[PDB]
């Protein structure tokens, strides 16, 4: 009943903001530990054969991370008696804290939990895994981007960006899609976090307001697998004709929104010399267009064969309309003549 | 189910499944062109309290 | 650092490597976990118990408190899959 | 000890 | 001296050694009391008994206990003890030689009472905590 | 990586080819590691069988490399343009090109991790950041 | 010389379930009218050995089934066990001055029963797997609100320490102030005992002799034993601390003699328990406790925690 | 899954078998007109042959024989190849 | 340590003389299962139940909430009761009231 | 009329012998595992000139009790082994 699954996804909500909020280390560790047990349930929700699994890949991988983050922690404490956040003093901890909030974003070579458990799931809980989910272990990231060794986050920073490309081009059905698009861009979050943690906080936003723009479509359409996107611009022309913009905003076409991460993020590593490593993380970042594209092709740019029985359905307008949508749209892609106020983020 | 009941395309969400038997199937020219017909009725183009 | 942390610390990757050759029915893994979490719990309190850093001593069992739940919660999930098979994670 | 990082030796008592 | 407590956290590795080594879940329950019970000898020479009592109650005496039902639930006939497959077995000496390598190379009492009047945070957090993992344990299992 | 730094220029070209040969080996290593974490081999002998086959392949293919690289500086005593390692990075393909007996991949091979070898000197030559 | 202490401790003791075992016959028989064992006496006191000779005597067949570690190991543990929680208790003097062995009689009597779960587990029968497992169930279910109200009764004493627990009652007793505590206390050791009513491990009729089946001669001698050792040792525990006595320093023994009695009132009890009630199935045995004892052990464990601050009377 | 794949496991499995010896294997020949096993023999390799193919015989097939062959012929039309 | 040590080797011992003891003929049959005379229909295997662990669950939660109990004589005699109080009775509350949610969610 | 209560019997042949080699391996029985192929054969030969119409389907009838009870471990060891007669003078 609804009166619980409220109580359930606020106090993920709460769950979150005490990372965000608490200062200690130990209330940072209790404040994922208390998201987790909060986040299990609500994947299981409808409850299929499948979903049971899916909950028990997501588990079993966010319970060894906050495991090895703790042990981490500890060892920081054994070698400079500090529960503060600030720098860590112990380079052999300081690179588990980098693995384990490495799991839980979800980074290569740590992420094959990803595309699985958003298959097992449907898109509410799916976009709000993809979303919500992705603002703790960043909220603690950007507190001990001090001390990073930059190597190390550069690396899986990168092999997020391959592994979020290669994996991206082969999939039919949308949600293992999605998945692949947001382990790519955290490669883009992830990656310029070391040098300037504004440009991370910028491109984070566009990434929720993106994700959400998808979801909500997604929703508005019921469409899952591929096919099943296709017919959809016969009935409600419109949200298909609005899919391909979205998804071209998430390909960051310059004119689009999506290219406001990208071309700040060019502009802080460079400054930083080390001019090789965003070409090829741009060159890249073209692979990963290319399955939006493709999977814009199956939808509003060419027709495939409607089904007949389509036609009834033709009477019957869609319902319970979700009010944030259409500034969700908007946001995620008219804005570009808005970057100077990412300074606003400081 | 109650919620079920209401929102009936959820009902008929998977009643248009996808599995392309020749006999369902239509190519893109006829759906484009009977649904390009069937906003020509006065009810139809917009939701019913707006027309 | 006296020898006696290296071991503990030891125990911990063990437990993990345990944790992660991961074999057959996952029951053994909820198992391996939780030995992870008395290692890092013991490593804990040897620690508090040093610097005799006293308000400290409150965490360790805190600490114990959220993961004994997980695990708790963990056991759950096994039924459910042990539910449709009789587990094995193949 | 050579592994992962030092360890400092000799009986527990001394600390 | 004794190196008493060392020692005892050899007995506690290889209690690791035979727990994360994988065969059935029931000797591995085995290996987390004789670790458990190892345990709290450990941290009780340092003398904080009370938290070596808690482990050795609160865990022990809780979890173990508990899974001596999971494999109520699980078992499968046959189950393997630790010399019924050559990996298993394999890998309990692979962790022995490991470890014989490396043996080769009160302040509490207030200090907990602290948890109250001083530390009242943590006790929301943790009841919280605590009462919404029941609500999810119902709407697993339910 | 540290020790094969130290070439010096390409003075014993010995010296050098061990080093490349251990970099090879390394990352032979590493690849047998995650594919056979990755796809289970069946029957371990074949495992050992996949490992020897990578191991031994990018060791020949560092070998290979690093004492032709070296002979040419030795040779054409020009000794530090980048062209000195392309040949090298040429040769190393070829050397792929041999263990997987096709003339395709030998030759694109040959190609592209000869631009890779000439973009690394032409690197330490000019003090690119990478990271 | 402490280890002639503690074999001082020991040898009596066992004595003690010995001579428990006849007595348990005796009383329990003259509730039944009839006459318990006499025979072989003349008083019957002569019974126990040759009782337990019998026992030993006869052959324990290792089952062909059985694993043989794990049903070799649990009886061990059995008397073990039983034989340990005895350690730390005043009479007056503890053997050992722990500074909170009452949370220790907690730690021993909750890895009691782990050994009935492997001595189900590996005796292989399906009337030892069900048995045991439903044992697991009673007696956890117990040790939960176990645990609690000792607690209450414990925030008045002071302290975890048990000889402080004599100085405290060197009056009014602790039972007049929170004797429903002490009734609960009383079932709870009734329950996690496995005694009377709570009869489900051995099953008895419900299940022919429960876990304890597979076990044969020495084994089932231990088992035996060891349960008895907990009967007298939770009624000693339930003694010293709910019913207080004089205590002169310079005459110990004076309160040891009023100690056994004061325990040995309590034993007796639940023999004259067994005597009388019909046992509960394993719902309503769980039911009560979960429904019914437990909100009761909370409120009045509010209320404990509450009279120290208000009555301004903290230990 | 071919024909021949079909026929040569057949003949195996009445190979493998005892009252049909190996100079009274013939396909085309009626199982019972020239064989002289007892017709017990039939249900026997009919549902061991089957046991291999993996379907159950119903009896009406059992019914068919005429000649081994014809049952072949069953076999290609549940494989349908 | 001495205590358990005996206690132990004591258990042991009485172990080692009832096994070594008897001297007597062992053989098959007598040594199988018991099982009311007739012979079992199958090794044991898996007697399921949710009612096992829907409950036995909620025992871990509240052992682990005891846990959290015990602390409190001492935390009796802190200098600011009331600062202490409400979290005394607090997770109380939260036992009851966990209870009390599974109390009527069937 | 027969042969229509023939084919049942076969139906029965195929129960039965697919059936004995689980009826030695849970019994355990350590009969030749073909022995009692044999003797199903057998015991199906015994009645093998029964020729009256009602009176086969009933044979029938008897015919499904005991495979019937083997399946549901009625009967035992003792009372299958009875039908090989072993312990008699020749």
């Amino acid at each position: 009943n609804p009166i619980i699954y409220t109580t359930l996804i606020m106090t993920v909500m709460s769950g979150t903001m005490l990372v965000m909020i608490s200062s200690h280390w130990l209330l940072i560790w209790i404040g994922f530990e208390m998201n987790l047990l909060a986040m299990i349930p609500v994947l299981m929700k409808n409850f299929n054969p499948r979903a049971t699994e899916a909950a028990t890949k997501y588990f079993l991988t966010q319970a060894t991370a906050s495991m090895m983050l703790m042990m981490a922690i500890i060892i920081n404490l054994l070698y400079s008696g500090q529960w503060t956040i600030t720098k860590m003093f112990n380079p052999v901890a300081m690179t588990m804290m980098t693995m384990a909030l490495a799991m839980k974003l979800g980074l290569s070579p740590f992420h094959f939990w990803v595309p699985e458990v958003t298959q097992g799931i449907s898109l509410q809980a799916g976009l709000l895994l993809l979303t919500w989910q992705k603002l703790a272990p960043l909220s603690v990231l950007c507190q001990i981007s001090q001390s990073i060794n930059p190597n190390l986050m550069l690396t899986m920073a990168m092999l997020s960006i391959l592994i979020g490309g290669w994996g991206g081009l082969n999939q039919t059905q949308l949600r293992k899609i999605m998945a692949y698009s947001s382990i790519a861009h955290m490669g883009w979050m992830t990656a310029v976090l070391p040098y300037n943690t504004t440009m991370t906080i910028l491109n984070l936003l566009i990434y929720i307001t993106m994700t959400l723009a998808m979801f909500m479509l997604l929703i508005h359409s019921s469409a899952t697998t591929t096919l099943s996107l296709s017919h959809t611009w016969n009935k409600m022309p419109v949200i298909t004709s609005l899919m391909m913009v979205t998804l071209l905003s998430m390909g960051g076409l310059p004119p689009l929104s999506g290219f406001m991460p990208k071309w700040m993020i060019i502009q802080e590593m460079t400054k930083n010399e080390s001019i090789i490593m965003p070409t090829l993380m741009a060159m890249t970042a073209l692979l990963n267009l290319y399955f939006y594209m493709r999977l814009a092709y199956s939808s509003s740019l060419t027709m495939f064969p409607s089904t007949n029985n389509m036609k009834m359905k033709w009477q019957f307008e869609h319902t319970k309309q979700m009010k944030l949508l259409p500034t969700m749209i908007v946001l995620s892609t008219l804005v570009l003549p808005m970057t100077p106020a990412l300074s606003s983020l400081n | 189910l109650r919620m079920l009941v209401q929102n009936k395309l959820e009902v008929l969400n998977y009643t248009t499944i996808p599995v392309y038997l020749p006999e369902i199937t239509i190519g893109a020219h006829q759906s484009d062109r009977v649904f390009q017909k069937f906003t020509e009725l006065p009810g139809r183009k917009y939701s019913p309290g707006y027309n | 650092m006296p020898l006696v942390y290296m071991n503990i610390i030891m125990a911990f990757a063990i437990a993990l490597a345990g944790l992660l050759m991961y074999r057959s029915h996952l029951m053994s893994s909820l198992l391996c976990l939780e030995g992870m979490m008395l290692s890092l719990f013991i490593m804990s309190t040897l620690i508090i118990l040093n610097t005799h850093f006293t308000l400290a001593n409150m965490m360790p069992i805190i600490l114990l408190v959220f993961a004994a739940c997980e695990a708790a919660l963990g056991l759950s999930l096994l039924v459910m899959v042990s539910n449709t098979y009789g587990t094995d994670y193949v | 000890v050579e592994i992962i990082f030092k360890f400092n030796g000799l009986g527990d008592w001394v600390i | 001296t004794m190196y008493i407590a060392f020692i005892l956290s050899t007995i506690f590795v290889i209690g690791f050694v035979g727990f994360s080594s994988k065969p059935s879940p029931i000797y591995g329950g085995l290996g987390l009391i004789v670790s458990g019970g190892v345990g709290c000898g450990i941290v009780l020479n340092f003398g904080g008994s009370f938290l070596g009592l808690m482990v050795f109650l609160i865990y022990l005496g809780g979890m173990l206990v508990v899974f001596g039902y999971t494999t109520a639930m699980a078992t499968e006939m046959y189950p393997e003890v630790w010399v019924s497959n050559k990996t298993v077995f394999g890998a309990f000496v692979s962790g022995l030689m490991m470890e014989f390598c490396m043996v080769y190379y009160s302040e509490e009492a207030m200090g907990i009472a602290a948890l109250y009047s001083y530390g009242t945070w943590l006790v929301i957090v943790t009841g919280w905590s605590l009462l919404i993992g029941v609500v999810v344990i119902m709407e697993i299992t339910r | 990586l540290h020790k094969y730094s130290d070439i010096p220029e390409g003075t014993e070209c010995h010296r050098k080819a061990y080093a490349s040969t251990s970099i090879g080996g390394a990352t032979g290593l590493i690849v047998s590691a995650y594919s056979i974490a990755l796809k289970p081999p069946a029957s371990f002998l074949e495992g050992v069988a996949r490992t020897g086959r990578y191991t031994f392949t990018s060791a020949a293919i560092g070998a290979i490399f690093g004492l032709t690289s070296c002979i040419s500086a030795q040779v054409r005593e020009k000794p530090d343009d980048p062209l000195n390692y392309f040949i090298g990075g040429c040769a190393g393909g070829l050397t792929l090109g041999a263990r997987t007996r096709s003339y395709g991949i030998g030759a694109a091979a040959c190609a592209y991790m000869g631009l890779t070898a000439a973009l690394v000197k032409m690197g330490q030559l000019e003090g690119w950041q990478v990271f | 010389m402490f280890m002639i202490n503690i074999l001082s401790l020991i040898i009596p003791i066992l004595l003690a379930v010995a001579f428990l075992t006849l007595v348990e016959r005796k009383v329990l028989g003259y509730m039944q009218l009839r006459k318990g064992p006499n025979v072989v006496g003349p008083y019957g006191l002569l019974q126990p050995i040759a009782d337990a000779l019998k026992l030993f005597t006869k052959e324990p067949l290792r089952p062909a089934t059985s694993s043989i570690s794990m049903f070799i190991i649990a009886p061990i543990l059995a008397l073990s066990l039983a034989l340990t929680m005895w350690v730390p208790l005043p009479m007056p003097y503890p053997l050992i001055n722990m500074n909170l062995g009452v949370l220790f009689m907690l730690a021993m009597s909750s890895l009691a029963v782990y050994s009935i779960l492997w001595s189900g587990w590996a005796s292989n029968s399906k009337y030892a797997l069900i048995g045991a497992l439903r044992a697991v169930a009673q007696t956890i279910s117990y040790e939960v609100t176990l645990a609690i109200i000792l607690l209450s009764v414990l925030l008045m004493n002071g302290s975890y320490t048990l000889s402080t627990l004599i100085t405290t009652q060197e009056h009014i007793w602790m039972i007049f102030t929170s004797w429903p505590l002490a009734m609960m206390w009383f079932i709870s050791t009734l329950a996690e005992t496995n005694r009377a009513p709570f009869d489900l491990t051995e099953g008895e009729s419900e299940l022919v002799s429960g876990f304890n089946v597979e076990y044969a001669a020495g084994p089932f001698a231990m088992f035996f034993m060891a349960e008895y050792a907990n009967i007298i040792m939770m009624n000693a525990f339930t003694a010293i601390l709910f019913l207080g006595a004089s205590h002169d320093p310079h005459t110990p023994e004076l309160y040891t003699i009023n100690f056994v009695l004061k325990t040995l009132a309590l034993t007796i009890t639940f023999l004259w328990i067994r005597a009388s009630y019909p046992r509960f199935r394993y719902d309503q045995l769980m039911h009560l406790l979960w429904k019914s004892f437990l909100p009761l052990t909370l409120a009045l464990c509010m209320w404990h925690i509450s009279l120290p601050i208000m009555t301004a009377s903290i230990p | 899954l071919t024909l021949e794949a079909i026929k040569d496991r057949v003949l195996y499995v009445l190979k493998l078998y005892d009252k049909i010896d190996p100079e009274k294997l013939s396909v085309n020949s009626h199982f019972m007109k020239d064989l002289g096993l007892d017709s017990l023999d039939q249900v026997e390799i009919i549902m061991a042959m089957e046991d291999e193919f993996g379907f159950e015989i119903p009896d009406i097939d059992a019914e068919k024989l005429m000649c081994p062959q014809e049952i072949v012929d069953y076999i290609a039309d549940k494989k349908d190849v | 340590m001495l205590t358990l040590l005996t206690n132990v080797t004591l258990a042991s011992l009485l172990v080692l003389i009832a096994f070594w003891l008897p001297q007597l003929n062992a053989y098959s049959e007598k040594t199988s299962p018991y099982e009311c005379g007739f012979d079992p229909m199958g090794s044991a295997r898996l007697p399921f139940s949710m009612k096992f662990f829907l409950v036995a669950i909620t025992f871990l939660l509240f052992d682990l909430e005891i846990a959290l109990l015990l602390p409190l004589p001492w935390a009796s005699q802190t200098n600011n009761l009331k600062t202490m109080l409400t979290m005394a009775l607090f997770l109380l509350i939260l036992l009851a009231a966990s209870l009390a949610y599974e109390w009527t969610q069937k | 009329d027969m042969n229509e209560a023939k084919r049942r019997v076969r139906e029965l042949y195929r129960a039965w012998y697919r059936e004995v080699p689980n009826t030695v391996h849970l019994f355990q029985l350590d009969i030749s595992v073909k022995q009692g192929r044999d003797k199903v054969r057998e015991m199906f030969m015994k009645n093998a000139h029964v020729t009256d119409p009602r009176v086969v389907d009933l044979l029938v009838i008897k015919g499904k009790m005991e495979l019937e009870e083997t399946i549901n471990v009625w009967k035992q060891r003792t009372h299958i082994m009875r039908f090989f007669h072993e312990t008699e003078a020749p």
